[PDB]
């Protein structure tokens, strides 16, 4: 189902809780984990919250 | 003659003269506001003997006395009442008493009688044989007690002439105003009236008699008056008139009014509940089928409806022959009354339009509304249309009402908290699923700020005690678990399970509801819940829960839920104290003792336990050396110088909103996809279905304490109550009181004399004194004897007397009074 | 070192080490979900001095203080920005405190600090001397505040070393933790970096100095940085940077297809209008190049200056502006200096709960809005809920134009509906509207701007109504009968809005009688107002129902006025004898100015049963909210009311051995009280409290609110006047005789006489009665021998004090 709130952060460090979380460093040059988890009807999923692990 | 109806004097003293032809008056009879004519003793109405309703005295300056008004008033019938009173004093000034000395039997009501800062000779009057219900009386203010002296006739010139009764614990003489006594029939006329030389009633009597066992000699009747005879029943050609009389029909056709009519006997100015006349105007009634259809027609085509007095003019009804324009804003009252005034219409021939209705959540004030008949409509056939409601949410209960429309379209437009679900489901009962269309239902403005469906927050767990509701419902998360900030509980107390939600709730803030607030539990194993406290043991309540969301997503993504309404009815307890126990001894050895029914009945009430115990005389009595003054009245002078409001829910609800928006924004840039004294025994007894008992084989004179608990189907295990009490006095023994043999008189040295009596052998309490009255061919002396001295010496001494013929009585007094003087004692001095 | 373009501290407070040399960050510092606390928590970063976008720190575990990490963070300049705020704290677990002491300047960004359920020290920082915008702030999700008052060093080292300040008009100390306060200088820097040395620093300094004036040691500097040094404004040969310093062009020529140079400034491309020079590829220079931007999104909502921040001097937006502004205070101003130059938007405009907007003019420049895409039902301009929107611009001096799509107007209730309409006007949409998209119901509700007038024709009053009647109102479309609106509400003072509220209901809310226009054209419209209290100020004002127009002026009309009500709750007491005080409230209802209250009082006589009862008698001494609660005081209510209303038709005309006696009467003007003088002692007094007013002249006083209050005793006046008197008496017997006092308490009621040869044991009783009939009392049958006596008048008051003895003797 859905993961929005503190909800959504404590799924997220119990799925990355030691490989951590990925930064950007886009080099000066897109809806989200609250939208693709929480805001749409897309629903999470804990396949993907691997995704926003750092790896 | 007779008169009526509803005398009112209101200016002056000269306004009373319209009295003098009245010997029954069929009204009250109001005194008001009149200013001090400075005639005095004028304005005597003695032919008055009854006054039907209730008499009503208000700043009548100057009265001294209403005895003075109305001598010959003997029965105040109260088959009208001014707020349950039959006799009400307020704020006359100059009136020393009541003074009403041959009203005899008040047979309706309570006896208010209030701030008549003069008013002595009330707690004279045992009101308990005037009046069935004493503990409505409401006697407030008046002069202190303490300040009154209530001196009965003949006390002070040591002849007393009146009757004495016991009050609880109060046995005095019985009086009306200072020079006459409260009339009293003789035990032997039991339940009868009297004539003033004792002689008992005829039965169908009420408060006098000019000759006794005669119909005919009645100054008032129990139950009716015919042609002078009092009667059980009106005799068969005649009817049943204003409670007091009987009159024909012949007379009840030509009282002014459609005129009176006759029904079950009795002739009343409408026909009364369930009842109409046979037709057009007609004197006889039949019973309706039902609430009797009444027309309700208009010379207006539309009646508007823009406040809550505007709808008045209904004021029950059954058939609108107009149409209605319902308008109300503001008042805060407004379902609660427009149900008072509108709840009974059953048919409206127009149309119905509520528009700018902003009071209102539910039109199930029209409670009773079963067709609209649409035979006019207002314009393009609409004939049901409600227009711009900011806060409509319901149209009827569906569930339960079956509302019709005969002819014309419904139309819906702006209501923002009334759901497209909720009109359809109306078309769907209204049998106008096919006249309107399109643009009639429009739907982009209706329920567009509203909650039109809702998950069900099941109670999970329920506990009750005799003030408490603990009570639990299901975990529920929407979606975005951000957007539930709270659980509102609404509770009321709810006597029947017919309670919806918007039993009340019209938008002005607070409503008919009680309700308190349930945040989110922060621990997630543990389930919502709330304690209810301040609630009544044994009372129903209804009690469902609604959870307060945000709408962010909007396009009805925001699922509001409410609960089922739950009928909780809180644990039996321990019934509050019996009220306003009061007791009355019609006999020695025997107390007639009534109370009222406790003020909460927690539960079921199965009986009345009644405890009646003994109570020591001496620890306030046997020193008190009664033959020396009592402090004096003395006054005084005078002394004593110099629920979270919506504004808020409204500030908590967009901080929530704020901050899942700003929760999501945190989320949604941060994160990146990787790529003598003794105790007597108690006596008990249960007492069914009768809140009075009469406690037998008591004691002369004796001060019982009286316990008494209510009772419920709970008495088992919780016992019964907490005692409410009342200390009671058996009614003394008639001569216990004189000296039981001869008294004795013997010398002593010098001038002085010695007399001695015997202890009376059952004595009407301690006896607290012993008056001696001494002299020669005259009592010109008096002495007296405390208790303590007799326990010390037996009989008295007398001082310093003169050698002659000299003679002496002796009078006991005990603590229920004086009995009889002894035999007279003839004694003489030596030289 | 300085370093950028912006740090990712995550997960590791071993990668926190990251900051161990840098001192000004060129960009956004992020802490961010840093869970090993106890695994190595030690850290310190005293070079950190500047940030320049925005420091976010989010779920870092242990750090029990920002004054740990960062001693000497000085400025934090908000070039670009984190959802309107600068500081961001949030989530952080046993943060304790904000500890951020040296701190002394937030520019262009406010602070949100939230759900730090430890944060103790959030309330003693006074944001007034840090950043000017501290209206946009957001503590709200504080710890509970019931355990961090007064913690600051002025009192924690048991007498202050620190500071105190006014912050909206409450007063504390301020300070960040302990062991450190705010860092605030006296007035004569009120405009400047102040110093430790509480020295002026430099006119063009942010930040704070060591040495007192030493330019070039500023640890930030306002405006920008070059060098080393500060400067207003950027040398003629170095440019502007990243908001904070000037660059010589090796910088900027060397940023990772790098970074252009124009109006002074080095950005990423050059702004709309400008390209790239040829030959020259690096400077801009003039085409009218349009800068489209877009977004993955092809709906951009705008909740926050950073969304509006990322079209900062784009021209053409493809896609749908979803304006969402709900609490941003003030930040139109920052909309407009992003937004401003969107001449065009190929999407729908939707501005929906958009709180904060009182006006759309922030959209400067704005021509088109082409509808592209649509919402559902079509609109391309949908505009709903917006509480405080007024304005559309739309005002005579820019055309908007929408090429597809409709116009939707729901719940904004500040704006006037002629702007709406207005709108379709200058846009030209007049062909796609429905009367359910623009609604005059819900837009227009409050704060409407009007030019239709409507004139008070005539008005009368009496006590309880008002008349009023205006013009007949039509225009040149007849359509109509204009159906008129009186409303009416208590007005106590004349500052009084129209109906231009949302209360619906609450204590004095406007009333609304609606009243159509009569068919009789010589009859002016009228409204019998009814139901006002007397004297009460109503403020009147018509409207017109279904463009249209037609309000009045608020007539602050007053009823005329009646006979007060009684005056409440009156009370007295005595100080002292011959004198009265009396009390009272001004009545429930006034009805008019109470210019005075009338105060009459009257003896009452001794109650005749004193004369009467032979007081020397005997006597025995015998002693020993749920509905049904609001309905019971209901009837209470009810009772009082009807007598109410019987004395209130009751009027008082002012004054142009005992049976009675005669009035008094005073007039009372200053307050509700009063002093009664040269009153007879101990007498029981009727006080008629007769409130009045102003038209008393006309109607007369309010019916008497009584009051019987009885005068203090006068002490030593009921005690007998002069010595007793004996006298010898046939039979062994005495006679004491006796003046009676010449003004009694009340009255006497006895006298007792002790009697005794050499102690008082025996004692008699004399009533007033016999008294009165013997000018004392004859002491019967007393045995011979030398006598006693002492004489102790009774009266309604007390006990009047023992006699002078009397040594009478009986001979035998
Ligand atoms: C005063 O006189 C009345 C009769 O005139 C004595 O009897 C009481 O009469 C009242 C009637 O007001 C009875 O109350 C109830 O009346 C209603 C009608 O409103 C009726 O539906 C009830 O069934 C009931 O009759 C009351 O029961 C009755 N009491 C007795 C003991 O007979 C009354 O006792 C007299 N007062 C005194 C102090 O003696
Ligand atoms: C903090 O520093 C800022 C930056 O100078 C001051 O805020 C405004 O900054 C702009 C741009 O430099 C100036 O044009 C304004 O004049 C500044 N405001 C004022 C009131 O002068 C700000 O004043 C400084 N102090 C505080 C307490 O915020
Ligand atoms: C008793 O109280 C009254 C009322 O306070 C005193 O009389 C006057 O009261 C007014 C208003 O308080 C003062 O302004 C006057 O100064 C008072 N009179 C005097 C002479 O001071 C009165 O003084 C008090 N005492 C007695 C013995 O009457
Ligand atoms: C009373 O009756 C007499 C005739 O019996 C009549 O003259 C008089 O006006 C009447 N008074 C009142 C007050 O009815
Ligand atoms: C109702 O509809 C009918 C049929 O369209 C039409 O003749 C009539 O005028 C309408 N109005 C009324 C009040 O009947
Ligand atoms: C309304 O009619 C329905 C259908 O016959 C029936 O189930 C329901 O009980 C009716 N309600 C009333 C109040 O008559
Ligand atoms: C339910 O029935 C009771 C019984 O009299 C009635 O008073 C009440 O109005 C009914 N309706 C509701 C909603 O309680
Ligand atoms: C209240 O009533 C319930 C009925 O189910 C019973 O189980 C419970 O024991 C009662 N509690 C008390 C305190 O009487
Ligand atoms: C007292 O009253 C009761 C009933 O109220 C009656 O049974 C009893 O006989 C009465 N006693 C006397 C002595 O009248
Ligand atoms: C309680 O009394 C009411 C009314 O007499 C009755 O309907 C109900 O069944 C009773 N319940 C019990 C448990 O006695
Ligand atoms: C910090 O200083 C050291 C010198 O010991 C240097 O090697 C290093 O590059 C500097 N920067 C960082 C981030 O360590
Ligand atoms: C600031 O200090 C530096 C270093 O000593 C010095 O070069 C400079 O001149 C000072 N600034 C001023 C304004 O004196
Ligand atoms: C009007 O002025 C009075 C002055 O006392 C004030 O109390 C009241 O709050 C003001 N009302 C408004 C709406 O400003
Ligand atoms: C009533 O009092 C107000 C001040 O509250 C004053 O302005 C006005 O003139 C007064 N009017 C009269 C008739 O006393």
């Amino acid at each position: 189902d859905k993961l929005c709130g503190k909800d959504l952060v404590d799924a997220l460090l119990l799925v990355c809780g030691e490989k951590g979380v990925y930064s950007p460093k886009m080099g000066y040059a897109g809806n989200g984990i609250a939208d693709v988890c929480c805001t749409s009807a897309n629903g999470c999923d804990l396949n993907f919250l691997e995704k926003f692990c750092k790896t | 003659e007779i008169c009526g109806p509803g005398i009112d004097i209101r200016n002056d003293y000269q306004q009373l003269k319209r009295l003098e032809n009245c010997t029954v008056i069929e009204g009250y009879l109001h005194i008001l506001l009149i200013s001090k004519a400075e005639d005095y003793r004028s304005y005597r109405f003695p032919k008055l003997t009854v006054i039907t309703e209730y008499l009503l005295l208000f700043r009548v300056a100057g009265l001294e006395s209403l005895g003075d008004l109305f001598p010959n008033l003997t029965v105040i019938r109260g088959w009208k009442l001014f707020y349950n009173y039959a006799l009400v004093i307020f704020e006359m000034t100059n009136l020393k008493d009541i003074g009403l000395y041959n009203l005899r039997n008040i047979t309706r009501g309570a006896i208010r009688i209030e701030k008549n800062a003069d008013l002595c000779y009330l707690s004279t009057v045992d009101w308990s044989l005037i009046l069935d219900a004493v503990s409505n009386n409401y006697i407030v203010g008046n002069k202190p007690p303490k300040e009154c002296g209530d001196l009965c006739p003949g006390t002070m010139e040591e002849k007393p002439m009146c009757e004495k009764t016991t009050i609880n614990n109060e046995y005095n003489y019985r009086c009306w105003t200072t020079n006459r006594c409260q009339k009293m029939c003789p035990s032997t006329c039991g339940k009868r009236a009297c004539t003033e030389n004792n002689e008992c009633c005829h039965p169908e009597c009420l408060g006098s008699c000019s000759a006794p066992d005669n119909d005919t000699a009645c100054v008032a009747c129990r139950h009716y008056y015919y042609a002078g005879v009092c009667v059980p029943a009106c005799p068969p050609n005649t009817y049943r008139f204003e409670g007091w009389r009987c009159v024909d029909r012949d007379f009840c056709a030509n009282i002014l009014s459609e005129g009176f009519v006759i029904h079950d006997g009795e002739c009343m100015q409408e026909c009364p509940s369930g009842f109409i006349r046979n037709g057009s105007q007609s004197m006889y009634c039949i019973p309706c089928e039902g609430p009797c259809p009444k027309v309700c027609e208009e010379e207006k085509k539309t009646k508007t409806i823009d406040s809550v007095t505007s709808a008045q003019m209904l004021q029950g009804c059954t058939i609108f022959k107009g149409n209605l324009l319902i308008n109300i804003r503001r008042g805060n009252n407004i379902a609660s009354e427009l149900e008072n005034f509108m709840g009974l219409i059953e048919v409206v021939t127009g149309y119905v339009k509520i528009r700018h209705s902003h009071a209102l959540v539910s039109l199930s004030f029209l409670k009773n509304l079963r067709l609209i008949l649409g035979e006019e409509q207002l314009e393009g056939n609409y004939s049901f249309y409600v227009l711009d409601n900011q806060n409509l949410q319901q149209l009827w209960d569906w569930d339960h009402r079956n509302l019709t429309i005969k002819a014309g379209k419904m139309y819906f437009a702006f209501n923002p908290k009334l759901c497209v679900s909720e009109i359809y489901r109306m078309e769907e009962v209204t049998g106008t699923k096919g006249r309107q269309s399109k643009g009639d239902i429009n739907t982009r403005n209706n329920g567009e700020r509203a909650s039109c469906e809702s998950d069900v927050l099941h109670f999970t767990s329920t506990t009750t005690s005799k003030n408490r509701i603990i009570i639990t419902w299901h975990r529920y998360r929407p979606p975005d678990y951000r957007d539930l900030i709270s659980f509102t509980v609404y509770y009321k107390e709810a006597p029947f399970k017919n309670v919806t939600e918007y039993d009340g709730q019209d938008a002005c803030g607070s409503n008919s509801w009680n309700m308190v607030d349930v945040d989110l539990p922060p621990n997630k194993d543990v389930e919502p819940g709330i304690l209810l406290h301040g609630l009544k043991p044994w009372t129903q309540y209804a009690v469902y829960v609604k959870a307060v969301t945000l709408t962010m997503v909007e396009n009805d993504h925001i699922r509001g839920a409410k609960s089922e309404i739950l009928y909780i009815r809180t644990n039996a307890s321990v019934p509050s104290i019996p009220l306003d126990v009061l007791s009355a001894s019609n006999s020695s050895s025997q107390l007639i003792v009534k109370w009222n029914p406790p003020s909460l009945p927690n539960g079921n009430l199965s009986y009345y336990i009644v405890r009646w115990q003994r109570q020591p005389q001496d620890g306030y009595l046997y020193r008190h050396n009664y033959c020396s003054k009592d402090k004096i009245p003395i006054r005084k002078y005078a002394d004593g110088t110099i629920p979270k409001t919506e504004a808020e829910k409204q500030a908590e609800k967009e901080e929530a909103e704020y901050r899942k928006v700003f929760e999501n924004f945190l989320h949604n840039s941060i994160f990146v996809p990787r790529p003598l004294e003794t105790e007597y025994p108690f006596f008990e007894s249960r007492v069914d279905n009768k809140e009075r008992t009469v406690i037998s084989n008591l004691r002369p004179f004796t001060l019982y304490r009286i316990d008494i608990h209510s009772c419920n189907h709970e008495a088992e295990k919780l016992g019964c109550s907490a005692s409410n009490f009342v200390f009671a006095r058996t009614m003394p023994a008639e001569g216990a009181d004189d000296i039981p043999g001869p008294v004795t008189w013997e010398p002593r040295p010098e001038n002085s004399i010695f007399l001695k009596w015997p202890e009376p052998e059952n004595p009407n309490g301690l006896i607290l004194m012993y008056e001696i009255k001494y002299g020669s061919q005259v009592e010109d002396q008096r002495e007296c004897v405390s208790r303590q001295e007799y326990r010390k010496y037996g009989g008295a001494k007398l001082n310093r007397l003169n050698p002659g013929n000299y003679t002496a009585r002796i009078q006991a007094t005990s603590l229920s009074g004086n009995g009889s003087w002894t035999d007279p004692v003839f004694f003489y001095v030596q030289a």
